[PDB]
DNA sequence: CTAGTTGATCTCATATCAGGAGAAGGAGCAGAGCG
DNA sequence: CGCTCTGCTCCTTCTCCCATCCTCTCGATGGCTATGAGATCAACTAG
RNA sequence: AUCGAGAGGA
């Protein structure tokens, strides 16, 4: 889900980084730090809208660095058990199929799918059909799915899908 | 706490001078801009001990009260005595 | 049934360590007896061969 | 609580004999009136066997954080030397808290 | 007996003890000095808190 | 011993067999009378007796 | 695929004197209300 | 009029503490705590 | 190497 959230962080700066513009620099790392970044807790952060507040730099003692403490806004994207959202098929196999919801890409089991839509790797693309062959599901397509467990591994989020509840099908 | 207002001595003390010397002279030593022109100094105690009698040390010293507040002065705001 | 150890191995430890008593009570025992003769100069061992000593401890601040 | 190998290093002499601490002799005796009693009370024992072993093992716990106890016997090692207790690691002078720290 | 090269030492990060990772005792050992609780109060009172840091943090057991 | 001359020294020791009359300014005792007796051919420990006065109130 | 050998790992089973100073508990007890 | 509730004193434990740093030597320290049969299993070493 | 003890230095 897109969201727009103040969050807070507090980076280290060297010396060298002083200079006839410092408030630029610290700037410039946080964006190269948290820009692409992903945490399990806040979901995934797409980007760094506005930084707030640079609050006072206190020099630590004993090292030459010293700490500022960020507050940003940023947008994130978080899935939820029991969302809808509609994703865009990139892959079709016989152990399942992939989507890609932006950022992440989830698989569906054929256990989870009903079981009306066939395997079909006869088919020059592999897609999923009917008894009747009315609805297709192939790659490209764009299809409503409901987003069912949540997986951070690395830091990065990995979801999964369901196409069973009603009213959940090609676009 | 009102800056309009602070409480404190305008003095540096002698903790306050040791101190920013050293950090001062860190910061240099870590190849931080020099404030000061130089002559041919390569200590970086020289060169922050140049930077406080110019007055030019970039530092605030957040002098904290008993009763939890505290006091925002810059370096060249104090009064250097030694 | 002359287990000869007991005097030999006690009369040893005891001039070997100083802890004058028995080796298993080598807390109650009191140290500081048999010192190592002292050979730095000859004095210094005369003087070590008539040393007395005064064990009332030396925490003792009479 | 048993503490880690840290607390209690077992430092290794000139050959390969490794020698334990006392902290860990003090605990190897608590494990084997531990077990002993265990046992005691999962197979046949008297009550006042069981007794005794609750009041050994009372008495290896209390020597092994605190080792001069007045008037009972100080827990004893090989030598005739006490162990010297958690308590004697950090009591004051060349303790832990004035002695390192 | 007391001359000066069995006295001199010095110290620069040597070995140190097996329990608390701080510097041997001794010249034998290549052990450092100790910086003792009176040294401690004397930096108190000088005000030298960086110092007594680096003395008794920084220098001995990081 | 094993190579290593070890010298005894000397132990003082109070003598024995003597009476000795002794007051001590803290105690329950005005005057104590101690004697640290030891047979002629020692045998066992030095048995000390003491005969005290108590302190007047 | 098929046995067979070989380590490793783990279970099981065999037996008979010249301290001091302060803080806490306890006990003896004198005494005051008072039921 | 006999019980309770103090609360004072004397004694008794009981427990804590006793300068800093430094050098050297000397003695003890050991601690050792088995064995093997069976089953399981997984990897080669052949087939 | 540890521990203890002893002898010493200021």
């Amino acid at each position: 889900m897109f969201y727009h959230i103040s969050l807070e962080h507090e980076i280290l700066l060297h010396p060298r980084y002083f200079g006839p513009n410092l408030l630029n620099t610290v700037k410039q790392k946080l964006f190269t730090e948290v820009e692409g970044t992903c945490t399990g807790k806040y979901g995934f952060v797409i980007a760094v809208t506005t930084i707030d507040n640079i609050g006072a730099g206190v020099i630590q003692p004993g090292r030459g660095f010293v700490l500022y403490p960020v507050k940003y806004k940023a947008i994130v994207f978080r899935p939820f058990k029991g969302e809808v959202v509609d994703a865009v098929v990139t892959q079709v196999n016989k152990v399942g199929l992939f989507t890609e919801i932006g950022p992440m890409s989830c698989f569906i089991s054929r256990h989870s799918i009903p079981s009306e839509m066939e395997f079909d790797p006869n088919s020059n693309p592999p897609c999923y059909k009917t008894m009747d062959e009315d609805i297709v599901i192939q790659q490209d397509d764009e299809i409503r799915l409901k987003i069912v467990g949540t997986r951070v591994d690395k830091n990065d989020i990995f979801a999964i899908g369901s196409l069973m509840d009603d009213y959940l099908g090609l676009v | 706490q009102a800056n309009q207002k602070r409480i404190t001595t305008p003095y540096m003390t002698k903790y306050e001078r040791a101190r920013v010397l050293g950090t001062r002279a860190l910061q240099i030593a870590m190849c931080a801009p020099v404030m000061v022109e130089l002559e041919g100094e390569t200590d970086p105690l020289l060169i922050a001990m140049k930077e406080l009698k110019a007055r030019k040390i970039p530092i605030i010293i957040r002098r904290y009260l008993p009763d939890g507040s505290y006091e925002d002065w810059g370096v060249d705001e104090l009064i250097i005595s030694d | 049934a002359i287990k000869t150890r007991i005097i030999s191995d006690g009369l040893k430890y005891s001039l070997a360590t100083g802890n004058w008593g028995d080796q298993k009570k080598a807390h109650q025992a009191r140290a500081g007896v048999s010192q190592v003769l002292n050979r730095l100069t000859f004095a210094s061992t005369l003087s070590h061969l008539r040393r007395l000593n005064s064990p009332i401890g030396r925490d003792g601040k009479l | 609580p048993v503490p880690p190998l840290s607390v209690r290093p077992a430092v290794v002499m000139q050959g390969s004999a490794r020698n334990q601490d006392d902290l860990t002799h003090k605990l190897a005796d608590i494990v084997k009136i531990n077990n002993q009693l265990r046992r005691n009370e999962q197979n046949g024992a008297a009550a006042h066997v069981i007794a005794e072993d609750v009041k050994l093992l009372q008495f290896h716990v209390a020597t092994m954080v605190d080792n001069e106890l007045p008037g009972l016997p100080r827990a004893m090692q090989k030598s005739g030397r006490p162990l010297k207790s958690l308590k004697q690691r950090l009591k004051g002078k060349e303790g832990r808290v004035r002695g390192n720290l | 007996k007391h001359m000066v090269d069995d006295k001199i030492h010095s110290r620069a990060r040597g070995p140190i003890q097996i329990l608390n990772r701080q510097p041997m005792e001794g010249r034998s050992r290549d052990g450092g000095l100790r910086f003792g609780e009176m040294e401690r109060d004397c930096q108190i009172a000088h005000g030298a808190a960086q110092f007594l840091r680096e003395r008794l943090f920084e220098a001995s057991d990081p | 011993i094993n190579g290593s001359e070890k010298v005894l020294i000397a132990q003082e020791k109070m003598a024995t067999n003597t009476v000795y009359v002794f007051a001590k300014k803290d105690s329950k005792y005005a005057y104590t009378g101690e004697c640290r007796s030891c047979l002629e051919n020692s045998s066992r420990p030095t048995s000390t007796i003491w005969v005290s006065m108590l302190a007047r109130g």
